[PDB]
């Protein structure tokens, strides 16, 4: 096709939407996964803490959330007469959101795997365990917010 | 009428006084009846010092001893002879 | 013990499906990948349906 | 000996086995031998007191 | 197409019906069950009938 | 799952149902569910027999689901008949409402014209065609999320008579009339579209039918962007209902703290409802991709 | 020109991956479940059926991958356009290794819900949410999935 | 060779015939070993046991046997002038079945050894034993379900 649009610009696009996915599932699969099996090991002894234990596993869900809109935003400015441009961008926006979210949950997986523990053997603990989530989560939210502004710069002023 | 249960029905915490001679008597009625959900009341008391003990370790004695009974049952050709009645018959205690 | 129900159902089945492919149907035969020849499988699975019929016999005569 | 008990064992242990039921909850109960022994509290259905 | 309406009627109309004239004993599960089990009938039914009713697509097939 | 405290409305009675049906939806043939309802029917005449006996481990957990796959087996007969297939294979007890070409030639792609209308379950025809799996996949994906949504709105109105049950009178306000207004005007518009979608005769009114996922979407990305309207006046509908959705969001999150100490927990409460919502109606497809398995 | 003899493979390997992957994940779920479960169930065999779950919610995952791997199979095509041959790539990748981070995640989850499990039943709703929300991400992945072979044929020329 | 019809599309066709028994042999031959390590193990204590654990060696055989059939479809659909349509598709279905009977292989052996281990002092852990490795199974089921799907859908509507 036409050198401002060649038929390869597609990959792009499509492996961005494919890296932002499975980089997010792959992190919230790591945090759900540390923190399941420190609730399961903690909480067997403790069972009445374990409704509530559950947020890193909840945060670890919200990453992946973010990884689906990012990733179905992306996935709806896709085309095969897409420019360059588009796809150079969606491959970039798509990256960044999900190995935000991979380090969001590592993050998140990390320390609430020690938080569970800390707070079945303190409860006052908690708070602290909450505002790292937090704090971790804002990650994945920067990923997020660099990703959308890099989807809404892709359609704008293009040819 | 009817007392079906879409989630529950009221119910109600209720305490009982009874006098010392029908107090078994009326415990066992109450539990082949088999109705009312008792709080705790003496959990404080342990185990070891608990009102009861001696006739329940009795109680422990005896069902060893049935245990016993039926190793000598089933080491033997014999087993729940009156297990076709007997076990209707705990089961016809409802409403009885 | 185990050969009596599924002979139960066995016998059945193939009866049904045997019923199907001697009335020459469209969702068994017809097409030019189907076996075609209708009432060869249809006898063949005739006898099928028989010998699933003599192992229910033979299973049952233990009761 | 052995055909006698078993015509009556299984009666004997699923009878031993409620009393053991009724003291344990007797137990459960707020007795008390210096006045009127035994007194207690439960959860009753409103409906069918 | 009011084909599916008209079945979806009678088929309230029968629900409505059993609400009442369910038996005055066990009235909570019989009436769950039997209003549920019709109503959820009639919406998978009425979701088969609609898919065949105005095709997009038409099947192919290479052989008889 | 959890003990039901009190006397709100539970969920131990939709269930008898719901559950079968559900299953029987991931679930339908004639076959298969013919052998397991022949189980459970052996497990229900005997019971008397079974009630005097140990099951053991083979059959613990189905005595104590003994009644449960009867009419698990009941609703697995009802999608066999929908879902045409006896052991995938279609049934011909109804004439097939699409009629193929007089004279077929051997070996070539053969079309199909719709003649007629199928009274109950798929046509026939479509047994064994190549474009059948895309006609199955396009039929479930719109069951699926229709039966999930309902579901949907059934518990959220079992929401709504606890709520009423009690005075509750903040909690309605807070919780059910915004979530409520959220999910419909984003899902249940979905669904009236898409039956909407069924109801009109695109090939023959010469309007090309939409892009469902699209139709959904752009409303997020950009209101009005519609490639053709369902019907008139849409984008208008589009963006009406879509700022209801937005605000329903602040509604969601102020008025129930209102005295907020509670903060806290409704605004967890309010972020995990929307995302458990969408997440939910995305899991209900789950029931598609077990009827393809 | 936008039709390459070898767009298909593109296309070809998306609907490959997308059951490859998503059976690898599948199967270490199932087989660290499963080693939890009969180490466990020795000591207490009643409960089999119910720790059965982490398995089947785990093959769950393979079930998302088949069924991935026939909607996209039944958008290939000979003269299909590269770009056709891209989405299809990229949906099965997103699928595939979506459900093997999900196998991954349920798999040692569902090995600590079986052990703890073993000790004291509460634990069976705490590993069941647990796992729930680990089998999400193979729901994401099938949403992805979804959405980008629905668009991989929307305006091909 | 024409456009649609190379002098290198019968690799692909041909490397997928082969990849396929490859790797299914590789799950079976693992599961095997495995299994045999527990059965062996397990049933010199109780080899009375011996019919009966030896279940996971004939599902590898299945395994094996989805493979084998696999494979020799989709050798006569090979062809010297065939399309690389074909040839792709061959591949990508020899591929899809290979590993996936190669994890269900992995899986199956873990579970085997560790069941069989199991039953030598517990025996009604035999049905769930038998039920995990279904589920197993079912894997390689699906990588034979896709593998003879895309072998039908490759020879038909070629040029």
């Amino acid at each position: 096709m036409t050198e401002l649009c060649p038929v390869y610009a597609p990959f792009f696009g499509a492996i961005g939407c494919a890296s932002a996915i499975i980089f997010t599932s792959l992190g919230a699969a790591y945090g759900t996964a540390k923190s399941g099996v420190g609730i399961c090991a903690t909480c067997v002894l403790r069972p009445d803490l374990l409704f509530k234990n559950i947020v890193p596993v909840i945060m670890a869900g919200i990453i992946a959330i973010y990884g689906l809109v990012v990733s179905v935003l992306v996935c709806y400015s896709l085309g095969q007469k897409q420019a360059l441009y588009t796809g150079f961008i969606q491959l970039g926006a798509g990256l960044s959101v999900g190995l935000s979210g991979l380090a969001a949950g590592f993050a998140i997986g990390i320390v609430g795997d020690a938080g569970v523990r800390g707070s079945s053997q303190q409860p006052r603990l908690f708070v602290g365990m909450i505002l790292i989530l937090i704090f971790a989560e804002v990650l994945g939210l920067y990923g997020l917010i660099v990703a959308l502004l890099l989807n809404s710069r892709a359609t704008q002023d293009v040819v | 009428k009817e007392e079906a249960i879409f989630r529950s029905a009221e119910m109600a915490l209720v305490q009982f006084y009874i006098p010392q001679e029908i107090s078994r008597d009326s415990a066992y009625t109450l539990g082949q009846l088999g109705l009312v959900q008792f709080r705790d009341l003496n959990s404080k008391v342990r185990a070891f010092q608990r009102t009861f003990v001696n006739e329940i370790r009795r109680l422990d004695n005896v069902e060893r001893q049935y245990r016993y009974f039926y190793s000598l049952l089933k080491k033997h050709d014999i087993k729940l002879y009156e297990g076709d009645t007997d076990k209707y018959l705990d089961g016809s205690g409802e409403l009885y | 013990w185990c050969c009596t129900v599924l002979s139960a159902f066995g016998v059945v089945i193939l009866s049904v499906i045997a019923h199907l492919f001697n009335t020459n149907h469209e969702s068994f035969v017809g097409s030019i990948n189907d076996p075609e020849d209708g009432p060869a499988v249809a006898h063949t699975v005739y006898l099928a349906a028989l010998v699933y019929l003599v192992f229910f016999v033979f299973c049952g005569f233990q009761v | 000996e052995l055909y006698a008990i078993a015509k009556e064992l299984d009666s004997w242990f699923q009878d031993v086995t409620r009393e053991k039921a009724i003291f344990e909850i007797l137990n459960k109960s707020n007795y008390d031998t210096n006045r009127k022994i035994l007194i207690a509290e439960g959860w009753i259905p409103r409906d069918e007191l | 197409f009011y084909t599916v309406v008209g079945v979806f009627i009678v088929v309230s109309a029968m629900s409505v019906l059993f609400w009442i004239m369910a038996p005055k004993n066990n009235q909570a599960v019989w009436r769950s069950t039997v209003i549920l089990t019709l109503a959820m009938m009639f919406l998978m039914w009425a979701i088969t009938f609609l898919c065949q009713l105005h095709p997009l697509v038409a099947p192919r097939r290479s052989d008889l | 799952y959890g003990i039901a405290q009190y006397r709100e409305i539970n969920a131990g009675l939709p269930t008898i149902v719901t559950f079968p049906f559900m299953f029987a939806i991931m679930f339908g043939d004639m076959g298969h569910g013919f052998l397991m309802t022949l189980a459970a029917l052996s497990l229900v005449l005997n019971e008397k027999k079974i009630n005097k006996m140990k099951r053991g481990e083979i059959f613990d957990m189905a005595f104590t689901g003994r009644y449960i796959i009867l009419l698990m087996g009941v609703f697995s007969m009802y999608t066999g008949f929908l879902y045409n297939d006896i052991f995938s294979k279609t049934m011909t007890i109804f004439k097939s409402g699409w009629k193929w070409p007089d004279h077929w030639k051997k070996g070539e792609s053969i079309t199909a014209t719709s003649v007629g209308t199928y009274p109950i379950g798929l046509d026939w025809a479509w047994h064994g065609t190549e474009n059948a799996l895309l006609f199955s996949n396009s039929y479930k994906m719109k069951l699926s999320i229709l039966m999930g949504f309902i579901h949907m709105t059934y518990s959220y109105f079992f929401s709504l008579a606890n709520h009423l049950y009690f005075n509750s009178m903040i909690d309605i306000i807070g919780n059910f009339i915004p979530g409520l207004l959220f999910m419909q005007g984003i899902f249940g518009y979905l669904s009236v579209c898409i039956v909407y979608k069924w109801a009109v005769d695109w090939v023959k009114d010469g309007k090309p039918a939409p892009g469902l996922l699209n139709m959904l979407i752009n409303m997020f990305l950009s209101p009005g962007t519609i490639d053709d309207e369902l019907y008139p006046h849409q984008a208008k509908v589009q963006v009406f209902l879509l700022l209801m959705a937005l605000v329903c969001i602040p509604w969601l999150l102020l008025v129930k703290p209102l005295h907020g100490d509670i903060m806290i927990h409704q605004v967890i409460h309010t972020i995990e409802f929307c995302l458990n919502c969408v997440s939910h109606t995305a899991s209900y497809l789950r029931l598609w991709a077990l009827s393809l398995a």
